[PDB]
RNA sequence: GGCUCAGGACAACGGUUGCACCCCCCGCGGCGGUCCUAGCCGGACACCGCUGGCAACCCGGCGCCAAGACGUGCGCGCAAGGGCGGGCGCCCGGGCGAGCAGCGUGACGCAGCGACGGCCCGCCCGGGCUUCCGGGGCAUCACCCGGUCGGCGCGGUCGCGGCGCGCCGAGGGCCCGACGCCUGGCGGAGAAUCAGGGUUCGACUCCGGAGAGCGGGCCUGCGAGACGGCCCGCAC
C-alpha cells in the first residue's frame, strides 16, 4: 500500500537505483484523517491500532477546544466558528479543514462574561465586546484527537490582520 | 531478515570462553533473558553438566533444577539456561557447596568457593541514574537491579553492596584513583590491580590506566573496571592474585603439570 | 544601557518583519512566548540562544542578531553529535546550504603507491556565518535535515580569493 | 431455582478460603502502600540540605 | 528451524558511529494511592441431543449447560496532548561534552487495572534507520537528472527525512570516468596455486541479505506486507 520507502526514489544524481525487496510493513502510509469542522452528525473519533499495540485516535468531525489568553492567563472551552487563513491552501479554509496551524475564529461568550471589566490589552477586548476573537490551533488533529490551541497577541496578530482585511 | 526474535544458537558460533567441544554437536544452550546479557553469562547447565560434572545429560540437569536443588542469589532458579554472571552467589544445601563467581586469569568463568560470613550479600555496579515517574530517583546495576531513593553521594559508575536476603545498601565505595579494581573486559579481563590515571576525552569513551601489585601497567575503558574495595579486596578472590603470566611461565607449568 | 539598545533593534524586527507581507506566515522562535514584545520595560529576555560545547564558542552575530532558523545549531532545535571533520568550500549557490569537498587518501598495496581521492559532503549554513568559495569550515553531525544533508557547521576560518588550490587533506 | 449419584460441581459460591484470600490481598495492598508512604516520607526527612522535585498527592 | 541463489551493481555486504528522530514478546528487578449485589453480577456459544440438506467440499434449524472466555463493574485522581514558568559578551545539580529529563500551575478528556490485581518503569535479546572508509566490466556509452537539488508549511509514520502534497527558488552530479548498457553477477569470513611480489575462484559448513510459479493486496498478532496463512489477475 502507501509507503514511505526511498527505494522507490533517484539518487542524488537522478538515476535509477532498481528494486530488491517486495514491500514491508514498517514503511506503511495511511489516508489523511481530513478533519472537518462541524459549523447522525457530530463528534466522531475513530481510533487507530499502530505498530506495538499503541493506539492513535484521529478525529473525523469536532467543534469544540480549549484556548487560552497567555498575557491574562484565561483558559477555558469555546466553540471554533469557521477557519480563516491557512498559509498552505486557501482550499483547506473554504472547506473548513482543521489542521495544525490554521486560523480559526472563536466565540467570546466564555470571555466576555467575565472579561471587560478589567485592565488589559485593549485589541483583546475589542475583540471581546465582538462576536469573535481570533486564535490559533497548536494540536495536531489526526494524531490526538483534539484540537487545542492559544489566542493571538502582537506582531503575529497584526500580520494575521494585515493579511485578511481586505477580503 | 528474519521476522523475527532469534530461538538458537549454533555451538561454533558460541562465545569463546565457554570452551565448548567443535564435535559435541550442532547446537548450543540459547541463555535467556535474566540479571546479564549473553555475551556476559553462562547458563547454568554448563557449569553443572561440563563442570561440577554432578548431571551427565540434559535430562538429569532438568530433574535437578525442577526439584530445587540449586539457589540463586538466595532464590532457587528451574530454568537450565538460565545465566549466571558476574559477583554472583552459587549455594547447594545438599552438598555445602558455595561459590561466588568471577573470573580467572585467562579470561573464563570460575566458581571461588567462601564461607558463611560473606555470603549474605554481593557486590555490584552502577551504571545509570535517572528520574522515574512522579520524579524519584532510582539507579540500575550490572545484574539487573533497581533501587528507589539512593543517598545523593552515591554517583555512576560507583559500587553497592547489597544483603541477598534485602536490597538495601549497607556501604558504597567510591570510583577514584588509589582503588583496587578488577578488569571484566576485553583483552585484560580478570586481572587485579590499582587506579593511576584518569583520562577523558570529550564525547567519547574514557580510559584508565593501572598498575598490577607486581609492577605490570595496563590500560582499558571505564566501561569495564569493577571496584572491589579500598586499597584490600572485600571478598575471597581466587588463589592467584590477578597475575597473568607469560607463555614461558605457562608453558614451564604445563611441563611441570605434566 | 546596552541591554535597552539591544531590545529596540530585536523588538523593531519582528514589527516589519509582521509588515513583509510577501511571507506566508509569521515566522518566530518557539521557545519565545510572542506577547514579551509589549512589555515597555526590559523585564524578559526576547532572544533564545544556547552553548553548543565541545569548547567551540556562540558567534556574537546569533546573540545580537535578528533572523529565525530552526535548523540553525546555536538559535534552532538541533543538536551537535558524532564526528567533527574539516573541509574546504565547493559551492555556494543554494539558499541557506553548501557543498563541503573532503581530501584524502587511498593506498593500494600492489604498486606500494597513493591515490589522491575526494567526495562531495552537503551541508547547512546558518545566516550566522558568512562564507565565500576555498574556505574552511568545520562541519558537525546532526540528526536528518533534508534527503542529502546530515551537517551543520559550526566554524569557517577565511581565506583569500587568489590562492592556488593546494590538496588539502584535513 | 430453588449406581453412582451423579451431580454437578457448584460454581460462584463463597467459601471461607476465597473470604480469606480477598480480606489478605486487602491487607497486602495496605501495607504496601503504608510501607511506601513511609519510605517516601523519611526521604522527605532525609535531604534537609538539598532539593527536591516529586508529585504532589492531591485530595 | 530447514531449501535455494532467481532478482539486484554508490544497492547488498565488510569494518566504524548515532538515535538529544525510534519500537520491542518471554525473562529478571522494582513499583503498585483511581473523580462522579463486592459472602461474588449478566447473557451467550462450543462439544452434545432431535431434526436435515449435497456426488464431493461444506454447512443449516431448535434445544438446557462451563470458564483464568465475553460484557458491566465496587475503588485513596489519573492516560495522551496543549499554554505559562531561566540568562544580559562566553566559561568556572537528576544527568550531560552539549537547556536535556522532572516539576508546578491555568484549562481540556475519563484512556488503562479491577468477580482468584496489574496498568507502569528499568535491563536483556531483536529490529529499524543513520555518520565515515572500501565496494565488477565496456568511452565503437561524454554529458546526465527535472521531486531531479534546496527552502517554507502541513499531512502521515514507531520515528527523522521530497516520504507525500501546496508555494518559492533555482540547483545538483561529471576524465579522481557521471549517465547508459552488459554480466552463464548473492556478499564476506575463506579456497586453489607457490621463493618473494601475486593470479584465478568464492552454489555449498559460519554471519548477513532475498524468495517460495509471475505480479499485487490484507487479517491475526509484541513481532509477518507470512505463503506447509487468506483474496484477486495471469499461465498451468
Ligand atoms: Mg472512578
Ligand atoms: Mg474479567
Ligand atoms: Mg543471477
Ligand atoms: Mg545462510
Ligand atoms: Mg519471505
Ligand atoms: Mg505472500
Ligand atoms: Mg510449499
Ligand atoms: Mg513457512
Amino acid at each position: 500500500g502507501i509507503t514511505h520507502d526511498k527505494m522507490y526514489k533517484r539518487s542524488k544524481t537522478g538515476a535509477v537505483q532498481g528494486k530488491w525487496h517486495k514491500k514491508r510493513k514498517y514503511n506503511l502510509g495511511r489516508q489523511p484523517a481530513n478533519t472537518k469542522l462541524i459549523v447522525n452528525e457530530g463528534q466522531k473519533i475513530s481510533t487507530i491500532r499502530c505498530r506495538g499495540g499503541n493506539i492513535k485516535r484521529r478525529a473525523l468531525r469536532l467543534s469544540h477546544g480549549s484556548f487560552a489568553w497567555g498575557s491574562a492567563d484565561i483558559s477555558h472551552k469555546a466553540r471554533i466558528l469557521q477557519v480563516v487563513y491557512n498559509s498552505t491552501s486557501n482550499e483547506l479554509v473554504r472547506t473548513n479543514t482543521l489542521v495544525k496551524g490554521c486560523v480559526v475564529q472563536i466565540d467570546s461568550a466564555p470571555f466576555k462574561s467575565a472579561l471587560s471589566n478589567d485592565t488589559l490589552d485593549k485589541e483583546i477586548l475589542d475583540q471581546i465586546r465582538g462576536d469573535h476573537i481570533l486564535a490559533r490551533i497548536s494540536s495536531r488533529p489526526g494524531q490526538v484527537g483534539t484540537a487545542d490551541g492559544y489566542i493571538l497577541e502582537g506582531p503575529e496578530l497584526l500580520f494575521y490582520q494585515k493579511k485578511l482585511a481586505p477580503k | 531478515m528474519a521476522r523475527g526474535v532469534r530461538k538458537h544458537l549454533k555451538r561454533l558460533n558460541a562465545p569463546k570462553h565457554w570452551l565448548l567441544d567443535k564435535m559435541g554437536g550442532i547446537w548450543a544452550p540459547r541463555p535467556t533473558n535474566g540479571p546479564h546479557g549473553l555475551r556476559e553469562c553462562i547458563p547454568l547447565i554448563l557449569i553443572l553438566r561440563n563442570r561440577l560434572h554432578y548431571a551427565n545429560t540434559y535430562a538429569e540437569t532438568s530433574m535437578i533444577l525442577q526439584d530445587k536443588n540449586v539457589l540463586i542469589d538466595g532464590k532457587p532458579r528451574t530454568d537450565p539456561t538460565f545465566p549466571v554472571g558476574f559477583m554472583d552467589v552459587f549455594e547447594i544445601p545438599k552438598v555445602h557447596k558455595t561459590f561466588r563467581v568471577l573470573y580467572d586469569v585467562k579470561g573464563r568463568f570460575t566458581l571461588v568457593p567462601i564461607q558463611s560470613n560473606e555470603a549474605g550479600f554481593k557486590l555490584c555496579r552502577v551504571q545509570k541514574i535517572f528520574l522515574g515517574d512522579k520524579g524519584m530517583p532510582y539507579l540500575s546495576t550490572h545484574d539487573a537491579r533497581t533501587i528507589r531513593f539512593p543517598h545523593p553521594d552515591i554517583k555512576t559508575n560507583d559500587t553497592i553492596k547489597i544483603n541477598l536476603k534485602t536490597g538495601k545498601i549497607d556501604e558504597w565505595y567510591k570510583f577514584d584513583i588509589g582503588k583496587i579494581v578488577m578488569v571484566t573486559g576485553g583483552r585484560n579481563c580478570g586481572r587485579i590491580g590499582t587506579i593511576q590515571a584518569i583520562d577523558k576525552h570529550m564525547g567519547s569513551y574514557t580510559m584508565i590506566r593501572m598498575k598490577d601489585t607486581e609492577g605490570t601497567e595496563f590500560l582499558t575503558r571505564l566501561c569495564n573496571v569493577f571496584v572491589i574495595g579500598n586499597d584490600s579486596p572485600a571478598v575471597a578472590i581466587p588463589t592467584t592474585k590477578g597475575i597473568r603470566p607469560d607463555i614461558i611461565k605457562n608453558r614451564e607449568l604445563r611441563l611441570r603439570s605434566i | 544601557r546596552r541591554a535597552l539598545e539591544r531590545a529596540e533593534t530585536l523588538r523593531k524586527a519582528a514589527y516589519e518583519m509582521a509588515e513583509n507581507q510577501h511571507e506566508r506566515a509569521y515566522h518566530k522562535q518557539s521557545q519565545i512566548f510572542q506577547g514579551r514584545f509589549l512589555r515597555k520595560d526590559n523585564a524578559r529576555c526576547l532572544r533564545f540562544y544556547k552553548s553548543i560545547g565541545m569548547g567551540y564558542h556562540t558567534p556574537i552575530t546569533a546573540i545580537n542578531g535578528t533572523y529565525i532558523d530552526k535548523k540553525c545549531p546555536f538559535t534552532g532545535n538541533v543538536s551537535i553529535r558524532g564526528r567533527i571533520l574539516r573541509g574546504v568550500v565547493h559551492s555556494a549557490k543554494m539558499q541557506r546550504s553548501i557543498i563541503v569537498r573532503r581530501d584524502y587518501l587511498h593506498f593500494v598495496q600492489k604498486y606500494k603507491r597513493y591515490e589522491r581521492r575526494h567526495k562531495h559532503v552537503a551541508a547547512h549554513l546558518s545566516p550566522c556565518f558568512r562564507v565565500k568559495e576555498g574556505d574552511i569550515v568545520t562541519i558537525g553531525e546532526c540528526r536528518p535535515l533534508s534527503k542529502t544533508i546530515r551537517f551543520n557547521v559550526i566554524k569557517v576560518e577565511p581565506v583569500s580569493e587568489a590562492a592556488k588550490k593546494r590538496f588539502s587533506p584535513f | 431455582l430453588f449406581k453412582k449419584l451423579k451431580y454437578p460441581k457448584v460454581q460462584r459460591v463463597v467459601t471461607d478460603e476465597k473470604y480469606a484470600r480477598k480480606q489478605r490481598v486487602i491487607a497486602e495492598k495496605k501495607e504496601i502502600m503504608r510501607k511506601s508512604l513511609q519510605q517516601l516520607e523519611e526521604y522527605k526527612a532525609l535531604l534537609s540540605r538539598m532539593g527536591k522535585q516529586h508529585n504532589i498527592r492531591i485530595y
